[PDB]
């Protein structure tokens, strides 16, 4: 299970990000002197999902694209009987968990953390690839809480045009879209584009938006409008964006090109 | 929905509807045209003479092919390729 | 070897049938009078499988030319291959059916049943082993839909080991030329369903959509719709007369493509379809034969695939290739649209490679296919039945063939249960 | 003396004949028409009465056309027409056919045909027989007459190559069932054989050759490589001779586990050869990478139980032992608990004959692998996921049903696969 790692001397414990068949289990290496994050995969225990039809696509986004604020491991191996670890870069907290610690984030950092966050997604929607997966617990931060790095890259697609739509549906109801939830074609980019609404909100407002608890009401609520939360103050280019990336309509949200470009973020 | 109502379907020399398509078709690249004699001096544009020359031009007939596609064009193919290929062992293993 | 013996019924089966003769003769390079005139010897290697050896180096057709009408058989001697096929062959009627499937199926088809029985086996016995029958006819027809139907019931008793497949003409929507088009084919489908191996199911509509989008002619006439016909059935079976990388046959496609022995209904398809102008900016490559294929606007029947999901699919390409640019491709289109192949049947692709390419054409290919989406037809017809059966309309012609009732009953029977099992299967 | 007979079945396997054929008379220097123009050859070749050479193979198809093209080939004069066997009518992706309605026809005058050869051989060292699992020819015919030459000849041995289906890429939908349904007989009755998928040739020609386009003819060119690399200690004289019978019982330890895998090395180009230094430690090195592997399986995944190295060329022994030690004292290849010794070199001396046409650079020396590992199991498993998941819909059934195979084989050979992963498993405990 360990034999070829504890020859390596990965000796990980610290159980971080707890899971049934991924873990983020800070490790110690003798090769890169200092600690590695481990990321396992039970390839036989796991459904086939992610073992197969899908495997090949995490792992490549995994293996070649790179950019400052992404993942970057360092190499991946295994013990013989079966199973499946990686082996990423350094790694603090992810975004949730520092969220909580204060409650939120005063918007000033806040906009230094998103204008990161929302650089790198510039990056992944230029090489013709998407994520489909940001999430809270899946924005990993640096130890001083000043820089970004999105982890989980497991549902990646070699998107390319608009004449062609994703069918998988494929998404957590916390940060989803109808589209996704609703049963209709979508864009792949524009999925992900609301992906940094909910995620900008959650981390100022120290809630999601609507309520992730009835699959039907939620595309009905919806369509109501947004809704932040009462006594928090924000910047007006702001509350246009969270408009913007909260909509019902597909493609009139900003794309790549305008989200990256914004006057409150380049302020 | 057959988008056909009452319409013009007149001769392709106005160049209206499906026009284009109808001058790439073999009736009428073989179809001749009469060099230009006395006046048309009058009917000319800039483009006629700055940015494009104009020469006479010899018409010619076809051979006839075994057509696949009913626009097919075996006509216009280049002189190669058009003949019997051989199977992957003949030209592999000779 | 594996010979094939071509039957007809109908006025549209014979012009197919004429126009298809005319597609596989220039393949062989054979002659109006009756000689070969091509050039490669593998040209002339395989000429068993559809034509018969004559005296003086002539080859005639396996054919077998019935219909009860006959006015057309005068056509098709007239036409450009027409001294070709043997007058023996022309059994005919001395009446019409009139449009009524009653009369060719039970009164009239009664009588020259025998002389086309005649000629079918003595083709038969001519060749030493037959791979199966196919027939080309219209189930709106008086004959086709009729005394074909007949016919196809009683060779199935006498050979049932031979494969049959029909190239069969299907009612459209609005394309509509006939009042009594639902009854004749309401009671021909019903001896489809128990006597078919495979049915490739051709609208004329979806022929125009081609000509109006693909090819942009502004005057179809029925010559072009019957080339596109033509072109789908030499096709089928090229693999069958030239070697190839990966050879198949008629029987290596119909084990790959019937799960269930009661869902036998394909859409045809052919690959490199340009308008006149379209030939400037193209370049043949596998990519975009493949495109081509799966796009809906295509397909050659009046069903989109898009509503349907996909349960198995053939490609059978023709001419010279590597091999793993369609495999990578069929991968490529099995992995995008994943919604719409069936989950329960991996690699529910086929592919078969031919090295001979047709004549005067690079690269080619042929995509027979079963889906969901055949079933949005039957339900169509079946609506437009029930309102006029619940009138007991036009129902007279019908009974005066001595026919009863319960086998309206019964052949809808089949229908609404055909569409209850295949809509089990989405 | 030592004698080899080929018995090819179905499509896959004549054209693998042909390959493997041409290969054989380029290096021994046979003419296409059947003479050498200036007795190594007697493994493969037999005179006869007027000074011309014929060779032991039998090519059988059922369907005619493509032993017709070879009949109507460029050796046309090579091979017989007798042992040249067609079928009016062939199996169509279909066991059932394949096994009891076609095969029966003809099993008997193939084997009479191979019973005259036998006859004409002296010393017969074996039987390499050729087919594909998917073909329902060369999966059912194959597998009768399997049942029939083990009781004809119990002691000689019978080596199988095989084409596997691919994990994802395959030509068929019913092809599961037929890869199942003739485990029986690649069970009981095969003694080792090679399982190869088009796959990974395919990967290897995009990924070392750089060649973007190849047909079947290079997969094919590259599988009669791999053969002529094993029965060239047959063939030529060398220091460390292996004949079948040597590496066969050195690589099956258990009569249920005979499924070595294939490997070659080196597979490049010209222009990239002529850049690169080769030497032995550099294409054992090749050799132990997975990704030079002939099948979609990685056995970093799966423990190592014997591998046979056969060197071919300029080889010295002092490189062979110290490649052998630089790959044993490496932690990433693993062996396995009862198998401390796990190496069986041997030794020839013709290097490698570049045919006209190839793809391969002429080198000096190459190497092929034949190891024997347990990762092979998870490609069982995947084909016993889509028999479960077309078995329970109960698809295309009832062809085999009326054909004449009786229903319950299918559960009883999903349950023998199941046994036959569970004693691999069984195998792969350790032994303490
Ligand atoms: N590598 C390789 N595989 C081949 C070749 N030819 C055929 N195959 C394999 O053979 C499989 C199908 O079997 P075939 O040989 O075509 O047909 P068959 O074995 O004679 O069985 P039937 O179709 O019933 O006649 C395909 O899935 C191919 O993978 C070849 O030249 N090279
Ligand atoms: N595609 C196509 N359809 C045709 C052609 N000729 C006739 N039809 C169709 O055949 C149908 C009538 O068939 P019919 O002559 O009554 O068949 P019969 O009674 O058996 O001889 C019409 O709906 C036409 O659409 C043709 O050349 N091409
Ligand atoms: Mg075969």
């Amino acid at each position: 299970g360990d034999k070829l790692l504890s020859e390596l001397g990965y000796k990980l414990g610290r159980t971080i990000g707890e899971g049934s068949y991924s873990k983020v289990k800070v490790a110690t290496s003798k090769k890169y002197k200092g600690t590695v994050a481990i990321k396992v995969v039970d390839r036989r225990r796991a459904p086939p999902d992610f073992v197969n039809k899908f495997l090949p696509r995490e792992l490549s986004i995994l293996r070649g694209v790179r950019h400052p604020h992404i993942v970057h491991v360092f190499e991946f191996i295994e013990v013989c009987n079966g199973k499946l670890y990686i082996v990423m870069e350094a790694a603090a907290t992810d975004l949730l968990q520092a969220v909580q610690r204060n409650g939120r984030i005063p918007g000033s950092q806040a906009r230094e953390l998103f204008s990161q966050i929302a650089g790198a997604v510039r990056y992944l929607h230029d090489h013709h690839l998407v994520h489909r997966d940001l999430k809270c617990e899946n924005v990993l931060l640096s130890p001083d809480e000043r820089r970004v790095k999105i982890t989980d890259f497991g549902f990646g697609r070699q998107a390319h045009g608009y004449p062609d739509l994703s069918t998988t549906y494929c998404g957590s109801a916390a940060y989803a879209s109808p589209e996704v939830l609703l049963g209709i074609p979508y864009d792949p980019k524009k999925y992900d584009v609301w992906s940094l609404g909910v995620v900008l909100y959650v981390m100022v407002t120290g809630c999601m938006p609507f309520d992730d608890s009835d699959i039907a009401g939620l595309p009905r609520r919806q369509k109501r409008g947004v809704l932040y939360p009462d006594g928090l103050e924000l910047s007006e280019r702001c509350k246009s964006l969270i408009a913007e990336l909260l909509q019902f309509s597909p493609s009139a949200r900003p794309s790549a090109g305008q989200v990256a470009r914004n006057g409150w973020l380049r302020a | 929905w057959r988008c056909t109502t009452n319409e013009n379907s007149y001769s392709n020399r106005t160049l209206v509807g499906n026009w284009n398509q109808e001058r790439y078709d073999l009736k009428n690249i073989v179809k001749p045209k009469p060099l230009p004699s006395q006046f048309g001096h009058a009917f000319e544009t800039t483009y006629d003479a700055n940015y494009s020359r104009k020469k006479p031009q010899s018409t010619h007939r076809f051979k006839r092919e075994p057509h696949w596609f009913p626009g097919h064009q075996p006509e216009l193919d280049p002189p190669h390729y058009k003949c019997t290929a051989k199977s992957t062992y003949m030209t592999n293993y000779s | 070897m594996r010979e094939i013996v071509h039957l007809q019924a109908g006025q549209c089966g014979n012009q197919i049938g004429a126009k298809f003769w005319e597609v596989i003769s220039d393949e062989h390079g054979i002659d109006p009078t009756g000689t070969y005139h091509g050039d490669s010897d593998l040209q002339l290697e395989r000429i068993n499988v559809y034509y018969n050896e004559a005296t003086g180096g002539k080859y005639v057709p396996r054919a077998v030319l019935v219909d009860l009408e006959p006015g057309t058989m005068d056509s098709v001697r007239s036409g450009p291959f027409g001294q070709i096929f043997r007058p023996d062959n022309f059994v005919f009627g001395q009446s019409g059916a009139g449009n009524n499937w009653a009369k060719g199926h039970y009164t009239e088809g009664a009588e020259l049943v025998d002389s086309v029985l005649d000629v079918v086996r003595k083709e038969a016995e001519s060749c030493d082993c037959l791979q199966g029958f196919q027939l080309t006819h219209s189930l709106g027809g008086g004959t086709g839909s009729g005394m074909g139907t007949l016919l196809i019931s009683k060779i199935r008793e006498e050979y049932p080991d031979r494969i049959m497949n029909t190239f069969s003409v299907v009612p459209s929507p609005k394309v509509s030329d006939t009042v009594v088009e639902p009854y004749n084919a309401t009671l021909s489908v019903h001896q489809l369903v128990e006597n078919t191996d495979e049915t490739y199911c051709i609208d004329n509509e979806a022929l125009y959509d081609i000509c109006f989008r693909t090819l942009k002619l502004t005057t179809p006439t029925y010559g072009d719709l019957n080339h596109l016909v033509s072109a789908t059935m030499s096709g089928v079976t090229t693999c069958l007369r030239f070697p190839g990388q990966l050879n198949a046959d008629l029987r290596k496609l119909a084990v790959n493509m019937v799960p269930f022995p009661r869902l036998h209904f394909f859409m045809p398809g052919f690959a490199p379809l340009t308008s006149r102008g379209s030939q400037q900016y193209r370049a043949l490559t596998v990519p975009e034969l493949t495109q081509q294929m799966f796009d809906a606007k295509n397909m050659m029947a009046a069903c989109d695939p898009r509503h349907g999901r996909y349960l198995t699919v053939a490609a059978v390409f023709r001419g010279r290739m590597s091999m793993k640019e369609v495999d990578e491709q069929m991968l490529n289109v099995q992995n995008k649209n994943s919604s719409y192949f069936v989950e329960w049947i991996p690699n529910n692709v086929k592919t078969a490679v031919c090295d001979i390419p047709p004549r005067g054409l690079k690269m080619s290919a042929t995509f027979i296919g079963n889906s969901t989406a055949i079933q949005e037809l039957f339900k169509r017809i079946s609506e437009q039945f029930t309102a006029m059966f619940r009138r007991k309309a036009f129902l007279h012609w019908y009974t005066g063939e001595g026919m009863d009732e319960m086998e309206f009953t019964e052949a809808e029977s089949n229908m609404n249960d055909l569409v209850s099992e295949y809509q089990q299967y989405q | 003396m030592r004698e080899c007979i080929s018995i090819h079945v179905g499509q896959a396997g004549v054209q693998i004949g042909n390959a493997c054929w041409e290969l054989y008379c380029l290096e021994h220097g046979i003419q296409p028409d059947g003479q050498m123009p200036s007795d190594s050859f007697n493994t493969f070749f037999s005179e006869t009465g007027a000074g011309k050479h014929v060779p032991r193979a039998v090519f059988v198809d059922l369907e005619p056309t493509v032993v017709d093209e070879v009949r109507t080939g460029t050796y046309r004069q090579l091979f017989h027409p007798e042992q040249l066997i067609t079928g009016k009518e062939d199996a169509a992706n279909n066991y059932a056919r394949g096994h009891y309605t076609i095969g029966k026809e003809i099993v008997d005058l193939v084997l009479d045909r191979i019973r005259k050869l036998a006859d004409l051989c002296t010393g017969l060292q074996g039987f390499l027989i050729f087919h594909s699992f998917g073909g329902g020819t060369g999966s059912g015919f194959a597998s009768l007459l399997m049942e029939r030459l083990s009781v004809d000849y119990g002691k000689k041995s019978k080596l199988e190559f095989a084409i596997y289906p691919a994990p994802q890429v395959s030509t068929a939908v019913v092809e599961p069932y037929n890869s199942i349904l003739t485990t029986h007989t690649t069970l009981e009755h095969s003694d080792c054989a090679f399982m190869v998928d088009n796959e990974a040739i395919y990967d290897i020609c995009r990924r070392n050759l750089d060649i973007e386009r190849p047909t079947y003819t290079n997969l094919n060119r590259l599988i009669g490589q791999i053969v002529s690399s094993i029965t060239a200690s047959l063939r030529f004289d060398g220091a460390l001779n292996v004949d079948l019978t040597e590496f066969q019982t050195n690589l099956v330890p258990y009569p249920r586990i005979h499924f070595p895998l294939a490997t070659y090395a080196p597979v490049i180009s010209a222009e990239k050869a002529y850049h690169e230094q080769l030497s032995v430690a550099e294409i054992t090195n090749a050799c132990f990478e997975p990704a030079n592997q002939m099948v979609k399986c990685d056995p970093r995944h799966g423990k190592y139980m014997a591998c046979c190295m056969l060197y071919r060329g300029d080889v010295v022994p002092k490189d062979v032992n110290a490649a052998i030690a630089t790959i044993k004292t490496k932690r990433t290849i693993q062996f396995v608990d009862w198998c401390p010794t796990g190496f069986k070199v041997g030794i020839n001396y013709q290097p490698p004959t570049v045919v006209p046409g190839g793809d391969l650079a002429k080198v000096q020396r190459a190497v092929c692998m034949l190891s024997n590992t347990t990762a092979i199991a998870e490609a069982w498993a995947r084909l016993d996921h889509k028999f479960d998941l077309m078995y329970a819909k109960r698809a295309f059934v009832h062809w085999y049903v009326g054909e004449g195979m009786e229903e319950g084989e299918f559960s009883e050979a999903r349950e023998d696969l199941a046994a036959l992963e569970k004693d691999y498993e069984e195998v792969g405990v350790d032994s303490v």
